[PDB]
């Protein structure tokens, strides 16, 4: 309570910027799979976009949302340009990491971790 | 007179205390806690709203022509709720002197930028954003510099591990420099070196 | 006399060629490249051995990783190694590239170029004396001298 | 003391040798394991006692600043003898 | 004149290594002819010549052997074959060769030096010098 | 269960699994993926080789320090195999040529070398043995490769029971000899196909699925005496498969029919090649015999792998053949292939 | 004090002679014949290069290269596992694991050095109180395998028993400075 803002009087005016950013990403994906010759389909790129958006849907602080929008604009800059290579983009997909088992008994069969 | 210890003067101390009173009484809306150290390094501490006015003052004032930015650091102290102590080292070239302006911040209490005063602050503000996570208003670019492009994390934060959360290596299955999680063949050996004895009574914290 | 002997001598010839002329790359990242320059310099002259630099990786037979390899510079290293046309060799130069070095435990360092490029020969030091890099280059020459490729092809 | 095991491997002064079923014997195929033949236990045992006259003497290595820190050893016991911590030389008094 | 004198010096260079066999054995093998003084011969074959009229990288040099430990170094030569008694004098840590100021004798010092072993057998392989720490429980060999 | 075999770690590099393995065809197209999948999670991989040390460098990586040991061997020289399998739990056979040589015939590759390794492994006392035959492998076949693989699949079971025999279909990968083989028929101005490619069915599998299946077979308590059909989904028809290749590779498609005898004679004269040839009689035969329906064998899904469809991975391998004007073109511009069930 | 490097004192004095000299500097490349003559002079000098394997670079006793674990003249192992060579090693290259030897002596069961982490700084040998680990002269120990450059107690003792004849002399020369 009683804190300063950044770019957002409220959460709805932040969701506005969120949707602008989702839009820019949706319109950028077909150009990134083309310019640097990715070996994916546009469908799953945009699904990755929505996944990495819904990775942070629990948040309600406007300030956190604005900072996430800022970092999304940074990544979008890096991706619109080719400052980052196929390696960095396909880093999102985790095309080599085996799935962390989300089950008790598997974790018990391998490892002491919870 | 003692050889092993460092020589000591007083005129620099007095000059800098006088200039500290100067700034303190000329700029009271922002200034807190002027201080001068044993080694004579003047050190003014500032409310974050006062950044542009104070820096413009010290650049453009006649008796303070601090028109060269040497460093622009940040210091993470997790204890205090406003973690990041931000530092502005300056020099004059007219009086052959330095000064240090300080402010404070947090993860969600950013600060106005200084390219409107010192263009040298561009890449330093970018470095500070990258390393500690301090956003700077009305900055032209404000992207990373030093970290890799696909990099999550602000490394010089004290709560960040030295070794990181991702590691790189090439894979023939995909013919890319993939990023696997971190798994070291030799854990970094933390050493507990601090002695349990008060070495310096002058800095003794009372309870 | 024998086809196998003729093959052995032919392979000796091709190894002599690739060994007496191995063209490294102008690819140096950190302090170790200064000692590479010093090897190029008069005292330990490399061109004496037929080892002259070429800037393009396609006009190159070897790459010397003379410096620290970071997470931001590893894709470029691998692109360059790839673009080099086979036969091609790698020399890891310095502790920062053999292993992670003095920056082993840091967040932006790969803990050896072993993970990104296949290394033929490791040169230790921080920095390695250009005397030592030269020793390692002649050791790579000796490695090429015993390749026995056409021999095994005949024996397939 | 470079006696071997039945698995053929040399044993070190830190008695270390891999078991027969330990798969880590692979790395010594077309290769060997570096072991130092000159064991310091048997060597410093191959060293006589330096008799002295006093109950308290000192020991450095023998070079002075090239050996080890100066330490003093008591020689009041007669059943056993003195011993240095750094080196392993022995002393006795008559 | 002096041209004739340098030609004489070159004639001496050509004719101070035995003959054609001995000259080519040094010229195809070290790419130099410069004659110097034999400081001393090693216990493997190395020769360790010297000529102080040159400058401070060439006043001392080596002429290696053709067989060190059954390896045929007539062509494949390496700097790891200089033992430590002569390493010190060759890299110019001394003006005092081991033929005059020899080193101390010790029972544990290696007699026969070893060149660099990197790809051969009898190279180095790392291993844990330690032992089993957590011992297991060996169950009995009877039931119940 | 030695303490050094216990699996420690979070299943990654610089960890331990207990999969001390020999991989004999490690210097090839499938062995590299097997070694990568074994080193990715932490496991020592002995790699016997005869090739030059230059052709084992891509394998020199893909393993933490010590977990990759190389040592040379000769199939003609027994006592070089016990040297390798003396220290292992697992032994994986991926040896196989696509052509005979003056030194090694097909029997001497697919029968005698597996049998030798299996004798050595049963003497050494290893716990598992993964053999890799073919799906179409049958003693009643047209190709010498397939019949030899049948003989070896039988004799390995005889001498080393408690074995594992994986039977993949035509595998495709970046440096395969299947999709690149079809794609390299453009230098010649047309592709021949017996019966125009119809009456021939192909069920090709990706490499990584085969590798993951092998790598789990060396860990599953089941799969101890069992065969496997590593087929992949989407049975394709050969004409339409080549058409999809030549659409992904945007060149052209001028097919035409050709009897098996003249196409075989072409394979023979192309097999007169001291180097690695291009086409051969047995390759032609193996190309023009349909894949068996795997409906009576377990497969990948019974071992922990979802088969990746060819329409998902084809561009990775076939972009090498695209020209400029078609290189920067996506997967969704190729009208995917018609399938069958049969 | 300061001084100008490219500031003309004053201009505007020219006659036909100076004009001729400048016009002959131009049109004859006279200030380029000097560069040609310089490079020609260098063609006729003794080159600074050396036939490396046969004649080598000059080093000093202080030179710090390959490591070694030394012994006393009695052959006794000289390290005592005081475990500060790894305290100060700013790369965390050294490990020690120590026990009593069954003679009743503080000695090591382990002395490893990842020479791919070592920075060859000398702190270990100027921290050892007994002159046990040193940094010797060998700079010619390049390898074809990463695993070879990970040393242990036996390799370091082999180095010491190899290079004692050099290291003893280097130490004898350099002490009274350290
Ligand atoms: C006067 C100077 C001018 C000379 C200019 C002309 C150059 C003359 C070159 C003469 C030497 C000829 C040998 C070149 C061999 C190069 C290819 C090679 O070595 O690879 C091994 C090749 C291929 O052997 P391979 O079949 O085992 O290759 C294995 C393939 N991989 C890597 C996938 C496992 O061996 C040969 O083919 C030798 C016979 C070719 C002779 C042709 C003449
Ligand atoms: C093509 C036509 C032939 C071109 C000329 C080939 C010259 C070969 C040659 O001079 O090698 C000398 C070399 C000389 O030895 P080396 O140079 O390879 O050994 C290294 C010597 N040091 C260290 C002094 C530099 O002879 C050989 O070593 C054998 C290789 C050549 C065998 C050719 C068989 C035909
Ligand atoms: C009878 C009456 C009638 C008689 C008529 C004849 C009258 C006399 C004529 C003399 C004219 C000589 C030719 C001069 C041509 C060059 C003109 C010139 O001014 O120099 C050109 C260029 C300029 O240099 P700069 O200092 O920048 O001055 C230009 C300012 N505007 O400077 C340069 O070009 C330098 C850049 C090129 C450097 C290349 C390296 C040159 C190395 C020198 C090698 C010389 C070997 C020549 C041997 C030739 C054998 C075939
Ligand atoms: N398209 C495919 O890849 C398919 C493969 N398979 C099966 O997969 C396995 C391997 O496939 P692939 O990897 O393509 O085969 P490759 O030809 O790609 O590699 C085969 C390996 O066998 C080794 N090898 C061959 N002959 C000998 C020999 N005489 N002595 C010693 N080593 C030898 C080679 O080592 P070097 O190179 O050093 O000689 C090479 O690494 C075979 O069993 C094959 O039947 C089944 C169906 C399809
Ligand atoms: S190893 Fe040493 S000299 Fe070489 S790049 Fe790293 S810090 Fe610099
Ligand atoms: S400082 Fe010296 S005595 Fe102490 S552990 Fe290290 S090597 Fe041994
Ligand atoms: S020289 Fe320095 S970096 Fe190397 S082992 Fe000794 S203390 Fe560590
Ligand atoms: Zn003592």
């Amino acid at each position: 309570t009683s804190v300063k803002p950044i770019f957002s009087r409220d959460l709805n005016e932040a969701k506005r910027r969120v949707r602008e950013l989702y839009r820019a990403w949706y319109r950028e994906v077909p150009n990134t799979v083309h310019l640097m010759q990715l070996d994916i389909t546009v469908k799953q790129g945009r699904d990755k976009v929505r996944e990495m958006f819904m990775k942070n849907a629990h948040v309600t602080d406007p300030r956190v949302v604005d900072l996430l929008v800022i970092k999304g604009k940074m990544e979008l800059q890096e991706t619109i340009k080719v400052w980052k290579q196929r390696t960095h983009v396909m880093r999102f997909f985790h095309e080599t990491e085996t799935p962390r088992p989300k089950d008790f008994l598997s974790k018990f069969y391998m490892g002491h971790d919870p | 007179k003692r050889p092993t210890v460092r020589p000591r003067s007083d005129v620099t101390h007095k000059q800098l205390s006088a200039f500290g009173e100067y700034v303190a009484e000329i700029l009271p809306k922002y200034v807190q806690q002027v201080q001068v150290s044993c080694l004579d390094e003047l050190e003014i501490c500032i409310h974050p709203d006062g950044v542009i006015p104070t820096l413009t003052f010290l650049r453009d004032h006649t008796n303070a022509q601090f028109k060269s930015l040497a460093d622009l650091t940040a210091v993470d102290v997790p204890t205090r709720q406003n973690r990041f102590e931000i530092v502005y080292n300056l020099l004059s070239l007219r009086f052959n002197s330095r000064i240090r302006v300080k402010t404070y911040a947090d993860e969600l209490t950013p600060i106005d930028s200084i390219v409107s005063v010192h263009i040298a602050a561009n890449w330093y503000e970018r470095e500070v954003w990258d390393m500690f996570g301090v956003f700077f208003f009305n900055h032209p670019d404000l992207r990373r510099i030093l970290t890799d492009y696909g990099f999550e994390g602000h490394p010089f934060r004290k709560d960040f591990p030295l070794t990181g959360y991702v590691e790189l290596r090439y894979d023939d299955e995909v013919k890319r420099v993939v990023a696997e999680p971190v798994e070291l063949a030799q854990e970094f050996r933390k050493f507990d070196l601090n002695s349990p004895w008060e070495a310096f009574p002058a800095y003794r914290q009372p309870p | 006399s024998r086809a196998e002997y003729v093959v052995t001598k032919l392979d000796d010839l091709i190894n002599w060629a690739r060994r007496s002329s191995l063209w490294p790359m102008t690819f140096g990242l950190a302090c170790c490249a200064v000692e590479m320059m010093h090897m190029a310099a008069p005292r330990y002259d490399m061109d004496r051995f037929g080892v002259v630099f070429r800037a393009s990786p396609r006009q190159a037979d070897v790459m010397i990783v003379a410096g620290t390899l970071t997470n931001k510079m590893a894709p470029a290293l691998r692109k360059v190694y790839d673009q080099m046309p086979e036969p091609r060799y790698v020399v890891s130069m310095g502790s920062c590239a053999n292993g992670g070095g003095y920056y082993h435990y840091s967040y932006s360092v790969v803990r050896g170029c072993d993970r990104i490029v296949p290394v033929d020969i490791y040169v230790p030091g921080c920095p390695p004396t250009a005397e030592a890099l030269l020793y390692g280059i002649l050791q790579l020459q000796r490695k090429i001298k015993r390749e026995q490729k056409l021999k095994i092809w005949y024996r397939r | 003391g470079v006696q071997v095991s039945p698995s053929g491997e040399k044993i070190t002064h830190t008695g270390q040798v891999y078991d027969e079923k330990d798969y880590r014997r692979v790395r010594f195929v077309d290769r060997q394991k570096e072991v130092n033949e000159n064991f310091a236990i048997d060597l410093i045992a191959q060293q006589p006692v330096n008799e002295v006259e006093h109950r308290i003497i000192a020991c450095d290595g023998g070079g002075g600043a090239l050996g080890h820190p100066k330490v003093y050893i008591n020689l009041d016991k007669e059943t056993k003898t003195g011993t240095c911590g750094y080196c392993g030389l022995q002393f006795k008094q008559h | 004149m002096e041209l004739v004198e340098v030609l004489k010096r070159g004639v001496q260079q050509v004719t101070g290594h035995g003959g054609l066999r001995g000259l080519l054995r040094v010229f195809f093998r070290a790419n130099d002819i410069r004659i110097g003084t034999l400081v001393g011969e090693d216990k493997y074959g190395n020769k360790y010549y010297e000529d102080n009229k040159q400058f401070f990288g060439r006043h001392r040099w080596v002429i290696y052997t053709t067989e060190m430990n059954g390896k045929n170094t007539f062509w494949d030569v390496d700097g790891s074959m200089v033992p430590p008694e002569w390493h010190r004098w060759l890299h110019c840590m001394t003006d005092d060769p081991p033929t005059t100021n020899p080193p101390t004798a010790r029972k544990f010092i290696w007699t026969n030096h070893k060149f660099n072993v990197s790809a051969t057998p009898e190279q180095y392989v790392p291993y844990s010098t330690t032992r089993k720490k957590i011992h297991e429980w060996v169950p009995p060999s009877t039931p119940y | 269960l030695h303490h050094a075999v216990i699996p420690h770690g979070k299943g990654g590099r610089s960890s331990v699994s207990g999969v001390v393995a020999t991989v004999f065809g490690a210097t090839g197209f499938l062995g590299r993926y097997v070694v990568n999948h074994l080193g990715r999670m932490g496991s020592q991989v002995i790699i016997p080789y005869r090739c030059d040390v230059y052709d084992i460098m891509h394998l020199r990586l893909m393993g933490d320090l010590g977990q990759l040991t190389f040592l040379e061997w000769d199939a003609r020289d027994k006592d070089s195999i016990r040297k390798a399998v003396q220290h292992s739990n697992v032994v994986i056979n991926l040896i196989g040529r696509e052509w005979e040589t003056r030194n090694f015939d097909f029997e001497d590759v697919f029968v005698n070398i597996p049998r030798a390794i299996a004798q050595a492994s049963k003497e050494a006392g290893v716990e598992r043995f993964i053999h890799v035959s073919h799906l179409n492998a049958s003693m009643k076949s047209s190709s010498k490769s397939l019949r030899s693989k049948a003989v070896g699949e039988k004799e390995v079971r005889s001498v080393f029971p408690e074995a594992i025999i994986i039977r993949p279909s035509d595998i495709f990968g970046r440096e395969d000899r299947f999709l690149n083989h079809f794609a390299n028929y453009r230098w010649f101005l047309a592709v021949p196909l017996v019966s125009l490619g119809f009456k021939t069915v192909k069920q090709p599998v990706y490499v990584a699925d085969v590798s993951k299946g092998i790598v789990n077979a060396t860990k599953d308590p089941d799969a101890v005496g069992k065969t496997f059909a590593f087929t992949g989904p989407n049975r394709y028809l050969l004409f339409h498969l080549v058409k999809y290749i030549f659409g992904m590779t945007h060149r052209t498609f001028i097919p035409y029919p050709l009897p098996l005898f003249v196409y075989s004679w072409i394979g023979k004269l192309f097999g007169l090649s001291p180097f690695e040839p291009w086409t051969t009689k047995d390759k032609v035969e193996r190309i023009h015999i349909s894949d068996v329906m795997p409906t009576d064998l377990p497969g990948l899904e019974d071992l922990g792998v979802q088969p990746t469809p060819l329409e998902l991975k084809s561009i990775e391998v076939l972009r090498r053949h695209r020209t400029y004007r078609w290189l920067s073109s996506e997967i969704e511009e190729t009208k995917p292939a018609k399938t069958v069930n049969y | 004090t300061y001084k100008y490097v490219n500031k003309k004192e004053q201009e505007s004095e020219v006659d036909m002679k100076s004009a001729t000299d400048n016009a002959a500097r131009i049109l004859m490349w006279t200030e380029l014949i000097r560069g040609l003559g310089m490079t020609l002079s260098y063609l006729f000098r003794e080159p600074a290069t050396i036939n490396y394997p046969f004649e080598k670079g000059p080093l000093s006793p202080r030179f710090r290269g390959e490591h070694a674990l030394r012994r006393y003249p009695s052959g006794e192992e000289r390290c005592i596992a005081c475990k500060l060579c790894e305290a100060i090693c700013p790369a965390q290259a050294i490990t020690i694991e120590a026990e009593p030897r069954a003679d009743g002596s503080r000695r090591t069961t382990r002395y490893d050095i990842d020479m791919t982490k070592c920075i060859y700084c000398g702190f270990c040998q100027e921290a050892c109180p007994v002159d046990a680990i040193v940094e010797g002269p060998n700079f010619e120990f390049s390898t074809e395998t990463h695993e070879e450059l990970l040393y242990n107690k036996e390799k370091l003792l082999n180095n010491g028993d190899k290079w004692e004849a050099e290291i003893a002399a280097n130490i004898q020369a350099d002490y009274l400075y350290r």
